[PDB]
């Protein structure tokens, strides 16, 4: 019984920011994906082109799982067709998105009395991310006609700004960790199924 | 070992045409597939990933397409400046990449311009004497060069090199150096370059005397 | 703009080891991948290995792991690939590129600019830099042309820019050839007649396997 190494993405010991989001590629292996459906950690369990009950008696050439940290108000826009600073400029799924936005709630792990800090989402960019596309760049954004010369200053905004958890906050603005489970069906042979 | 095999060479378009640049794997490799185009002296740059998505930033007349072992780069609107090699890549296991399709680009006739330089002083002083002809931005490629000292024939010590399609006008240029020692350089008043290219049945001739 | 800037090109005895590096400006190395890729004209692009700068972890085309050694430090977004006992089969183009993904394989969204290794037993010869003037492609054209030659260099390559790069266009700068163990190469540069010689026209040789520039100033002769 080779189970799919689920653990390793739901339970990794750090989470990505948004802005550089981590994806593990699972193959050739047996998803058990009942045992997460029916896990009540997850306050989101949203499933596209694919029914979540149904999800163990489907197979599928490969499953990729990207995962990072976003605040409770922004878990709405990890879903296709959406808008705003995540969906534009951190991580923007294809509008023909098959398969599960998985997010719970990880302020007790996430936030910190005197502030976290450490997680980063992309503010300013100069076109919309491509789905999937993945932009870790650091460079000076600029917001107007003069120049930045690669130094900040007006109109010259540092691109990535820090989300400031701390436990107090209001839900929305708590931290959440995410899983998007992308399934891909080719027509090759299967190498992720269902028992 | 994943094999990409990219059976085409070279491929010739028409500036506003479209060519389609064909790429097939020895395995499936799903959608783990990216392109790249490398301009003649750069690096490769990024083009394709996940076998049909752009990258921000590339234009949307570059279209990768397939799935499996089948994989097509398109370009539509064909610009002088997609003068390149374009190379697929599988990362599906490990990163092998194929050998390859060099773009070339058909325009209209263009006549060279030619310029002949004497040798410097300051390789004169050191005993050597190049003279140098430019043949500069003509179409089509074929062109010959023919040297002359006093009005006969020279052919040894004559060493050339063509520049690949210029990516501004797709034409090519060509240099022509002659080299040989001052004293020979001093034996003779006459140095003379002369093009003939299929734009003029007259010879371009440009000349100098010490 | 993002750019993965690499050290120049060196000349390596046979046997003797050599360590390039690759240091990248626009993100931080510790969100992807830094990949290593050979080029040579007849077997193309091959992959070397790439390293994950978080624990620094290296990994290898079996071909390569014995020669081969890829370090990072993410303190100055410097990636480092260390090829040992090189031959001739080690003369090639390497490049450092980027991933786009962390966690799996991807794509690679950026790269460098390449560094040319020659593996030979030969000197350097840093190049001599000749101004070419006219000559007697006398006025009146619009258009003037004037060149440097740079004679008798080893190994490749050599750059050449006019005015600091300042004169991009117009610019061709001719493969080199080979003889007698030594490269020439030519560069032409075309400009109005307005600006020359009433404004300077000079051509910087770089040959970095030296460590050596020229500067060379296009005065009409005489
Ligand atoms: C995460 O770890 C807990 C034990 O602390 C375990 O019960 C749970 O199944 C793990 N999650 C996954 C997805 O395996």
């Amino acid at each position: 019984t080779n189970l799919c190494p689920f653990g390793e993405v739901f339970n990794a010991t750090r989470f990505a920011s948004v802005y550089a989001w981590n994806r593990k590629r699972i193959s050739n292996c047996v998803a058990d994906y009942s045992v997460l459906y029916n896990s009540a950690s997850f306050s989101t369990f949203k499933c596209y082109g694919v029914s979540p009950t149904k999800l163990n008696d489907l197979c599928f050439t490969n499953v990729y799982a990207d995962s990072f940290v976003i605040r409770g108000d922004e878990v709405r826009q990890i879903a296709p067709g959406q808008t705003g600073k995540i969906a534009d400029y951190n991580y923007k799924l294809p509008d023909d998105f098959t398969g599960c936005v998985i997010a719970w709630n990880s302020n007790n792990l996430d936030s910190k009395v005197g502030g976290n800090y450490n997680y980063l989402y992309r503010l300013f960019r100069k076109s919309n991310l491509k789905p999937f596309e993945r932009d870790i760049s650091t460079e000076i954004y600029q917001a107007g006609s003069t120049p930045c010369n690669g130094v900040e200053g007006f109109n010259c905004y540092f691109p990535l700004q820090s989300y400031g958890f701390q436990p107090t906050n209001g839900v929305g603005y708590q931290p959440y960790r995410v899983v998007v489970l992308s399934f891909e069906l080719l027509h090759a042979p299967a190498t992720v199924c269902g028992p | 070992d994943i094999v990409m095999t990219q059976s085409q060479k070279f491929m010739s378009t028409s500036v506003g045409d479209r060519v389609s640049v064909t790429c097939k794997a020895s395995q499936n490799v799903g959608t783990h597939v990216a392109w790249y185009q490398q301009k003649p002296g750069q690096s490769p740059k990024a083009l394709i990933y996940s076998a049909s998505y752009r990258y921000s930033g590339v234009p949307d007349r570059f279209t990768g397409s397939g799935v499996g072992t089948d994989f097509t780069l398109t370009i539509t609107n064909v610009q002088s400046e997609d003068l390149a090699e374009y190379f697929c890549q599988q990362y599906n296991s490990y990163f092998t990449f194929g050998s390859g399709t060099k773009l070339e680009i058909k325009r209209a006739d263009a006549a060279p311009t030619v310029s002949i330089f004497p040798p410097s002083s300051e390789q004169l002083t050191s005993g050597g004497a190049s003279v140098v002809c430019f043949l500069n931005n003509f179409y089509p490629k074929d062109i010959n060069v023919k040297w002359k000292i006093d009005g006969s024939e020279r052919q040894n010590g004559v060493l050339n090199s063509w520049t690949d399609q210029d990516s501004k006008d797709s034409t090519y240029s060509m240099s022509s150096t002659l080299t040989l020692t001052k004293d020979e350089y001093e034996r003779h008043n006459s140095y003379t370059c002369e093009a003939t290219h299929k734009t003029s049945t007259s010879p371009i001739v440009k000349s100098f005397n010490r | 703009e993002v750019q993965l800037q690499q050290s120049g090109a060196e000349l390596v005895k046979p046997g003797a080891s050599v360590k390039l590096s690759c240091t990248t400006s626009g993100f931080n190395i510790i969100d992807t991948y830094m990949h290593w890729v050979k080029q040579r004209p007849e077997e193309g692009l091959e992959w070397i290995g790439g390293i994950d700068p978080v624990n620094g972890n290296s990994e290898y085309d079996p071909k390569f792991q014995d020669k081969a050694t890829i370090t990072a430090d993410t303190s100055s977004n410097t990636a480092y690939l260390h090829l040992s006992r090189l031959t001739s089969e080690d003369t090639a183009v390497y490049y450092c590129a980027s991933a786009h993904y962390y966690g799996s394989s991807s794509s690679f969204p950026y790269w460098g600019q390449g560094t040319d290794l020659v593996t030979v037993s030969a000197k350097t010869t840093p190049p001599s830099v000749y101004p070419l003037a006219p000559g007697s492609a006398a006025q009146t054209n619009s258009m003037v042309t004037l060149g440097c030659l740079v004679k008798g260099y080893f190994p490749e390559p050599v750059t050449v820019t006019w005015n600091s790069g300042s004169l991009s266009s117009g610019v061709h700068t001719f493969p080199a050839v080979l003889q007698s163990d030594l490269y020439t190469l030519s560069s032409s540069v075309t400009v109005p007649s307005s600006p020359w010689p009433s404004e300077t026209v000079t051509c910087n040789v770089a040959h970095p396997a030296s460590s050596t520039k020229v500067d060379k100033k296009i005065v009409p002769r005489g």
